[PDB]
Formats: C-alpha cells, structure tokens, sequence
C-alpha cells in the first residue's frame, strides 16, 4: 500500500504565527491528496481537497500546495479555536491510508492556578473507602506539581493525576489529583493539606 | 490573465544545430470545478463541448438516464466561467452562470462558441408532433442562445427562411467540437442525411490491399457513404454560418461537401489558426485516420487537407483493417480525439492518444513535430478508461498552457463521467 | 439530511465475533456513493476497513486478512460490518462514513461513531457519589464501573458553562474513575439546583444524583 | 423481445389497391433501423419491395416502379404498404421484416400473410367428416384437431382447386 | 440490379452424409451475404450472416464459407429436421434479390366412403400413409372398370420426425353415377407395392 509519513506531531505557536506541516508519500501519486480537520469530540470535516484547492466555506488562512510526493500545509495566521487534529489522506488507489496526524495546540499568557480541596462524602464513608480530590480550575502550562500532605506525610503511589484537554476558547488547563485511603486510615488521621 | 495563443517562433537556435521542436511538460494538474457534477447511479455525462475566447470560457454537457449512446436526455447544462489564477501552480476556473436549456426533449445536439466576453450556443430541433412528442431524429429549425457575464441570456428562433441549406436535409447534427466568431458571423460545422439524385463517386483512398484490392473497388467505398445502401440518401458534412450576429434577426446558410473528398458524416471542429481557418472531422468508417484541412477562408473550393496519421484512432471501433494498410471495410467508429495546432502551417500541433488495453484503456499525451517526430508522456495511470478528449490552449503567465477535457470512468463499476486536466507546453531547441 | 448512526454490541470477550450495524436516513444506500468503515484507535492513528459499492460489490483492506465481511440489507437501508477473532489490539471507535466518487472525491459525511472495548471482564455499573460544595464549585464523582464510556451532565442540560468533566484513569481495581466539577457563583450555592445526571448505558444505569 | 404482424384483407380485386399494416411491439421504428417488405411467390420464388428508414427515407425497387407506396404512423409504431394496379401475378404472400444495418441481416421476419388476385367472390367451406373440406374460395383454411390438443398422427394435405374453382383439402389422424 | 444462380434446385443424400449448397453471384459483394432456412408453412429464418458467422439457437451444424463471387453453404450430420428450402440473397446495396432455392431430400417403404350424398355429390378417398418412395401409382376400379382424368391427388411434403410421406387421392362422381355401382376399389401399386394391393 502507499505508505504517508506526516511531520511534525505537536506544534505550538502563539496565536497570529503561521505553521507548516509536511506529508511525504513512499511513491508519486500526483495531486490525488486532502487535509482534514478534527476538532476534539468531533468527526473530521474535509479542508483541502487536490492538494491545492480550497473547499467551499473554507476561511482563506488554510492553503496547501505540492505534487508527486512532497506536500505541505499551511496558515497564514492561527486564531485561537484551530488547535485541532491534522493528518493527510491519499486517494490515489485503494486501500485508502492516513498519515499518522499532528497535534496543535495554543500558547498564551501565563495564568494562575485555582485550588480546591474536597472531603469525602458520608456514603463514601458507609461505602468503606476514602477518596479526597484537590482541583486546579484554570492555569498554564500544563506543568504543575502538587503533592498530598495528611498530618504532615508525604504519601507516594496512592494517587491519580487527570489534566483536561486545552480549553478552545481561553487555551487553559484543569488538573484534578485524587487520594485513595482506606476507612481505618482516614479515621486514624484529622488534618489533610493539599499544596501545588 | 490569459491572451489567445500567439505561437512560439523561432528567437534562437537558427545557426546550425536548430531542432527548434517543443514537447509537453511533466507534470498534469486538475481543474476542479469546470462543470457541476453529481454522484447518482443513473446518470452518463456524455458529450461535452468546451471552448475558450479571450478570458471567458464556455463549457457545455449532457446527461442521459441509464445509457451513454443513447438513453432519455435528463438535461443539458451550460457554464459561463472565467480563467483565472488563484496562487496555484496551474491555471483555475471559476464559473459565473450555470444554465439549463428549455425542454431538452427537443434537441438533436448542441454546441458552443466564445468569443470576446460573449458566449453562444447553437443547437438543432427535432419536428414535434401535434401532442408535442419528439418525433426522434427529425430536423425542424434552429435555437441560438446569447451570453454575457453578468447578463441574462438572450434567445433567438431560427425557422422557415432563416436558414437556407445547399441540399434538403432531414437530420441535422451540430458538430459537438463547436465553431468560432469572427467578425458579426459565426462558424460551426453540422452533419446528417443528405437525399442525392446524382451519381456518388465517393472519396477511396488506402493502403496497399490485396484481398480483392482490401474492397478498393470502390463499390465498398461508395457503400459506406450510403444510408442503409440507398443511393438516394447520403450522411454528408457542410459548413455553416450564421449572418448578422449582433442583429436581432440571425440567418443561416451552409456549403455541403462533395461525397468525392469526403467521407461518411460525423462530428468535427472549427479552428481559427492564424488567419487562415481549420476543421476537424472525426473518424466515422473504415478509414481512422487524422482528418484536418486548412482553408483560406471558410469555403469547400478552398480546403486543402493534411497528411498526417495520428491520432490513428484506436478505440470504440468495430473495424478488423491494420493501421498499417486501413483496407476498405464496413463498420462504425463512435470516437472523438482532436489536435490543437500550435504553428501557422499547423506542422506543430498537440494531441491526446488512447489505446485500448485488455481492460480499461492506457492513454498518453504527445505533441507532433513539423519534423515527424514525437513527444509523449504517459498520463491518467489510476483511471480505468477514458474515450474522449479535447484540446483549448491559450497564453497563460508568457507561457502556453492547454486544457484537456475528458470522459470515462475511474472506477470500473462507477457511471461516466467528465474529467478535466492542463498541463504547459514548453518550447526548446537541441 | 444524509446521516449515518451506529449501533451494536460495545464490550466483546476474546476470539469472539463482532456485529456493527450503520442506519442511514434520508438518503438510499443503492441511489448512488460508496459507504466504508474507517476504525481510529487510542493515539488517533486511522485506519480504512472496507466498504460497499452502490450496486453491492464489497472492497476489503488486505491487512484484515479476510476476517471482515460487509453486506447490507437494503429493506431497512443499512450495511453492517463482520469481525471475527477478536483480540485486545482491536480496542477503538468505528465509524461508517460516505464517500462520493463524483466532483468532491472525499468523505463528506460521518457518523457519531463507537467504542469498543476488548476485555475478559465483566460489566459493572456506576456509584455515583456526591463533591457537596463568586468562584463556588459543585461536582460528582462517579467511581467503580466498566466499561470506561460514561457521561455526566447538570441541571437535566442547563449550567453548562463553567463544567470541565476530566479525563477517565483505571484503578489497580480495574474499574474507572471520573470527577466533574462546574464552577457556580457562590451566591447562587443555596438558591439553584445542582443535580448531575450520570449513564452508563452500557450497564443502562441512569443515576439522578442532586 | 421484437416481433412484427402482418394483417389484411386476403382477396383483391385486379387492377384495384391493397392495404397492408405491419405493427411492431418491444422496438420504435422511428428510434433505429429499417423496416422492408419481401413476398414470396408460389414458385417459391421470393423478391424484395422496398423499405422505409427511421428517418422517413423510403427506398423502392426499380423493377415495381412506382407502383408501390410505403408511409409510417410513428403514434402507432406501424409502418402501412400500398400497391397501385394489382394483377394476377401479384398473388404471393407477403412478409414485413427489419433490416439491422450489420452485419447485415432481416433478423425479425414476420408470420406472413397470403394475397390473391381474382375477380371471384369468396366462398364459404363445407366440411365433411370421414375431416374434408370443399367448395372454399380464396383461403388457406386452417385447421384444428380436438382445440389443438391432438397434435400427434396430424396429415394435413395440400389443397387442390376444383375446376369449379373451389380448393378442397383432405386432413386426417391416426 | 443483381443477379445470383443458386444450383442444385434439389438434393438427396441420407442421414449422416455430407452435403453442399452453392450461391454464385454476378460481381463481388465482400461477403454480405446471408442464408435462410424456410420450413414448410413457416417464414424463412435467418441461418447465416456475413457467409461465415451463425445465427444464435440454430444447430453447430451449419457453417458458412466463401468469398469474393462465389459462396457454399455446408451441412454435415444431415438430421431428419433439416427438410426445408435453403435461400441465398444479397443484402450489399438495393434492389435485394434472393437465390432460385433449393429442395433438401433425406433418402431412406411399407404405404372411406362418401357421408354429402344428399347435397348431390359423392366423394371416395383411398388414403396411403408412410408411402415411401414419393413415387406411386393410383388405380381407381368402379365395379372392376379402372377410371381415368377423375382422380386428384394431394401429397404432403416430407415428414420432419420420420422421413413419411402421406398422400390422397379423391374421386368426385355425383349421386347417381354413385348410387348407380356398388363396387368400389382402389389399387396402390407402386415401388414397394408390386401386388395390386386392393382396398374395395
């Protein structure tokens, strides 16, 4: 089968920059290729098609150009909802194929963190486990360490760290740490301290 | 953007080593978009017809039920669109008036003509019975259609005394390469069946055949001309033209050819090289060679033919005869593979080459050297098969670059249709 | 309009079969374009599984090795897909996409698409829990389930702004834990509803937790 | 698929006009090919009479002159036939085919109808069992066995005219 | 015009043989030429087309060859089916005459009285089935007195399934020429027959 390279897999830009992205292919296949588009939780919509040519409704920003092997894809100027998913699809004869896609997303300025901290819940205790939760509601970057503090004890290997994916509209991020503990455990302790 | 083609000639290269002999280029680009299209099943685009003036373009086709022969006509479309440059490697279109002709049930066929930011489309009826009823292959009149970019079309009715044919004619067919127009008149080409009352001495000229002459008898040859084997009706060519364009009130006239130079009718093209004029006829017997004459003028006396092979037509014929020695035989070939010139003799010229393969067919495209050599570069190697093309070049950025029109099917199992590429010429010497 | 829908089975044990099912509506899969299955697994890596021409002819990618099979059943307008063998590496989402052959050349429209996970457990349904409370924040913490597709919503679809439903991480236990959390005025804590409304419809279990 | 029928009358008078109709069905003439008519003589002789084309072009033999005529109805998809003086020679049986433009055949033939030319008035059969049949004008009288159920033993003789101008035949079965 | 001899008008030959039918024509026609099949009762049929390509749902029998002026048709395994007249005709331009024709015979013998009397006439018929050769001679005997310039005979053509030929001969005398004898027979000598067989 035709075998499409694509690079690079993560680019990030402040907003107004332009970026390029190039699809290789193993053997010519003329101008038979097209640039799709997936914003996170959402099917992908055509934005190129030819290699060259602009679909209908498709803003002016987005250009692409190239024939035989080598293509390239284009922005003239990145706004702040095109982090999105990227990859090149050749038609040239079946079976279809993909390249592996890139990753986009945003920079921006640098925002603070928000922390929170929950107790665990009266069915949680009659259940017969403990959980507490410590969130972050809105900073940048990604980056951020935080650790759990009960009584003054470091703990290790007894908590989960899920970061959601680049907010669309403000480009920030949200972390949320939890603790597992048993109900002995947290009966035999009284003071938790979460600090990031 | 664009200018009419004004032909390369010789700046360098006229010492001693001077095989000033240009060749197509290597890459052939897409133009997306030249005509609406669609994705049912029962559906043929059939026959285009596509031209281009000074800046606009004139593009028509047609859509049949279920068959590509034959078959009800769904419609048939017209675009008014303009060459243009977007920032792409190759020339792009832009259409900006698409257009479907009134009760398509009454047309034989049609064709266009542009000129200078004006469009025109001629097309012949059939009779018409007291319900309305298209009495098939008929001929009653005539309908031209005016063009202008952002301008509502304009039509005109030509019957009766409007049009004055040489012979009386039953069926009239417009040829579907189209015509020019020059000065207030206009030059298409129209075949169909001709009632002679005279004796046929019809155009024999072969190989070197030795079966009983390969049917050099010249009954054979006469036979083909005939309908059904009747002497008494003819499938000829003729010219035609329209008077007074821009007067509201248009005539026809027409010029038959004589079946001694001629053979069987069929579709052809009218060119405008130089000064001088040209016309293409496509292959429709026997006989599958390059048929092209150069005229003065537009004028049976003054055509002189010319005396190249290729395109040896090689596809959608029903013949056995070797391309070596074409025998007189009987059969009928329903082709279409014309050349564009690109010198004032027309001893350079471009064309697009089909040969059939054991399935689908494998094509190339070659540009002919006055010196009787070749250029060719194979093209479409993800297509089934492809029947037909059609060449328009043009000056385009110092450069000549050439559209190619083309029908057939990418995939096997999917319906025909219409596919459009250009690609540049490009002029160099040894 | 032209939209496709899948459906079928969502947890499958190993070396058994898989059924999927696509209904389009509002437009005849014989009338005309092409209908493929196109799967993309975790990394978002795509892949092309085979489709079904108009006229009934069925395409394969040769790298299944001939353990798919496409038909279609014209009287309700679908086309289903056929996978034997199953195995953990055949874990992703499954879309039936159309394909038009004629001015386009490309894959116009998409279906919502599904999950399927590959495992030897067992389903489990949720417990959801309660995270009671200008910058106030209300969320509801739904632990111990399987398979890991759960939604989570506020007020029966109001208070959406403000949500961030976290990502989904398994436990040592094998089961999966979510944490969503919408920020609300403070002011407003003790006048409005807060009831998060949580699915796992692979257990069908709807849990209306106030 | 395509099948053509011949109908009219079987006696004309000499020197008068018959009428012949020859209807299509699965085909339009007006869509492709020509469609003839051929007779075949009763000294199993046969000729061609002309044609008529699609397009409305009709050809004729040069040895029937212009005593022929052939027009078309393309509302009924039938194509008529006219003969101007009609003599006693003129007695055959006339076919109506179509004329494939290659290779070159009538593929399509009609089941053919007798014509005879004769001044005398036509005759009813008088039929006597043994089944023989007598005093007939101007036919070739079908017949029947038990509805056509019995069609094995079927000896259906020639028919011989009586001086008397009557053509009488003997059918009989085992 | 154009003119073609088509020769021999008949032949014979039994089951299993060879056989050739031959079309000259008067100038080249390059090979549009057809051949039909005309079985007894029914509109010819078409066999051949061009000279050498059959026709669909016919026998692998038949085959075509020739060229140029002269043309033959061939038939090889001959069957008790193929009892009918074979046509050549030109169909290379107008006018389309046809062939003479020609009669196929397989060679291969074992061969009432009147209701009608009321109306005035009597009719005697002496009926001979199988009779085999076509040959025959007929012998009408009133009271033992042969008659002569009485008798008609009808004979059917040969029999597609068996090779049989049927024939009749009737005797028309009026009601009391009739009623005038008493005794009526009827000879059949012939070929097979060299006894007077007599059925009075």
């Amino acid at each position: 089968s035709i075998v499409m390279t694509q690079t690079p897999k993560f680019l990030l830009v402040s907003a107004g920059d332009r970026v390029a992205m190039t699809c290789k292919a193993s053997q010519s296949v003329n101008d038979d290729v097209a640039w799709y588009q997936q914003k996170p939780g959402q099917s992908p919509k055509l934005l190129i098609n030819f290699a060259s040519n602009r679909y209908t409704g498709v803003p002016d920003r987005f250009t692409g150009s190239g024939y035989g092997t080598d293509f390239t894809f284009t922005i003239s100027t990145v706004q702040a909802e095109d982090l999105a998913f990227y990859f090149c699809q050749q038609d040239y004869s079946s079976p279809f194929t993909f390249g592996s896609g890139t990753k986009l997303e945003i920079k921006r300025t640098v925002a603070a963190p928000s922390v929170f901290i929950f107790p665990p819940s009266d069915e949680q205790l009659k259940s017969g486990t403990a959980s507490v939760v410590c969130l972050l509601n809105n900073f940048y970057p990604r980056e951020a360490k935080v650790q759990w503090k009960v009584d003054n004890a470091l703990q290790s290997g007894n908590s989960q760290e899920s970061v959601t994916e680049q907010d669309s509209k403000d480009s920030t991020y949200s972390l949320s740490s939890t603790l597992t503990l048993s109900k002995a455990d947290y009966e035999k302790h009284k003071v938790y301290a979460c600090e990031v | 953007t664009i200018k009419p083609v004004e032909y390369y000639k010789p700046d360098g290269c006229n010492k001693t080593n001077d095989h000033f002999t240009m060749q197509p280029g290597v890459n052939f680009y897409t133009v997306p978009n030249l005509g609406p299209s669609s994705s049912s099943a029962d559906e043929c685009y059939t026959n285009p017809s596509f031209s281009i003036g000074s800046s606009i373009y004139m593009f028509s086709q047609e859509i049949r039920k279920t068959d590509c022969t034959t078959g009800e006509i769904l419609s048939i479309q017209i675009v008014l669109g303009r060459i243009v440059d977007k920032g792409q490697q190759g020339p792009q279109a832009s259409p900006l008036l698409v257009w479907s002709v009134p009760n398509p049930k009454i047309i034989n066929s049609c064709a266009v003509a542009a000129g200078d930011e004006t469009g025109w489309v001629l097309c012949s009826v059939t009779l018409t019975a007291a319900s309305g009823e298209p009495i098939p292959h008929m001929f009653d009149g005539f309908w031209l259609y005016k063009f202008e970019p952002d301008t509502e079309v304009v039509a005109y009715r030509i019957t009766g005394f409007a049009y004055l044919l040489d012979k009386v004619y039953d069926s009239v067919f417009i040829g579907k390469g189209g015509g020019i127009q020059r000065g207030n008149d206009l030059y298409f080409q129209m075949f169909g069946l001709s009632r002679n009352r005279q004796s046929i001495k019809a155009l024999c000229e072969h190989g070197s055949c030795l079966g009983t002459g390969g049917g050099g008898y010249q009954v054979l040859c006469d036979r083909a001309v005939m309908s059904f084997g009747s002497e008494e009706s003819l499938i000829s060519n003729a010219y035609l033209k329209v008077n007074d364009v821009a007067s509201g009130k248009p005539t026809i006239i027409s010029q038959t050819f004589p079946p001694s130079d001629s053979y069987k009718g069929s579709n052809g093209r009218i060119y405008t090289i130089g000064e001088r004029y040209g016309i293409y006829l496509a292959p429709s017997s026997w006989n599958r060679y390059l048929r092209f004459g150069l005229t003065p003028d537009i004028s049976v006396r003054s055509t002189t033919w010319l005396k190249e092979k290729d395109p040896i037509m090689k596809v959608l014929t029903t013949c056995t005869n070797t391309d070596k020695d074409m025998c007189p035989e009987i059969c009928n070939t329903r082709g279409y593979q014309d050349i564009f010139p690109l010198s004032e003799d027309s001893s350079f010229y471009t064309y697009i080459g089909i040969t059939p393969s054991n399935e689908g067919t494998k094509s190339f495209v070659a540009v002919k050297d006055d010196a009787g050599h070749v250029a060719s570069i194979t093209i479409l190697p993800n297509y089934y098969s492809i029947t037909s093309a059609t060449i328009s070049c043009f000056m385009y950025k110092e450069e000549i670059w050439c559209i190619a029109v083309t029908e057939g099917r990418k995939q096997k199992e999917n319906p025909q249709r219409i596919y459009a590429h250009s690609y540049r010429v490009q002029k160099m010497c040894f | 309009d032209v939209q496709l829908q899948e459906s079928g089975p969502d947890l499958v044990k190993p070396s058994q079969s898989l059924s999927l099912t696509c209904t389009v509506t509002g437009y005849s899969i014989t009338s005309g374009y092409s209908w493929h299955w196109i799967r993309q697994f975790p990394g978002n890596k795509l892949e092309w599984m085979g489709s079904i021409h108009f006229s009934g002819i069925s395409n394969y990618n040769p790298s299944l090795k001939g353990r798919i099979s496409i038909t279609r059943d014209t009287s309700k307008n679908q086309f289903f897909l056929q996978l034997n063998s199953v195995t953990t590496e055949d874990t992703a989402t499954y879309y039936c996409v159309r394909k038009d052959f004629g001015s386009s050349h490309h894959f116009d429209y998409w279906g919502q698409g599904t999950t399927l996970t590959v495992s030897s457990a067992s389903t489990k349904g949720p417990s959801v829990f309660p995270l009671a409370p200008g910058t106030a924040a209300l969320g509801c913490l739904v632990k111990d389930y399987f398979p890991e597709p759960v939604t989570v919503s506020w007020n029966s679809g109001a208070l959406t702004s403000g949500v961030h439903t976290f990502p989904a991480v398994l436990q040592s236990s094998g089961l999966y834990s979510l944490s969503s959390v919408v920020t609300v005025p403070s002011s407003s804590l003790g006048t409005q509803t807060y009831i998060c409304n949580v699915n796992h419809k692979p257990s069908n279990t709807k849990v209306d937790k106030k």
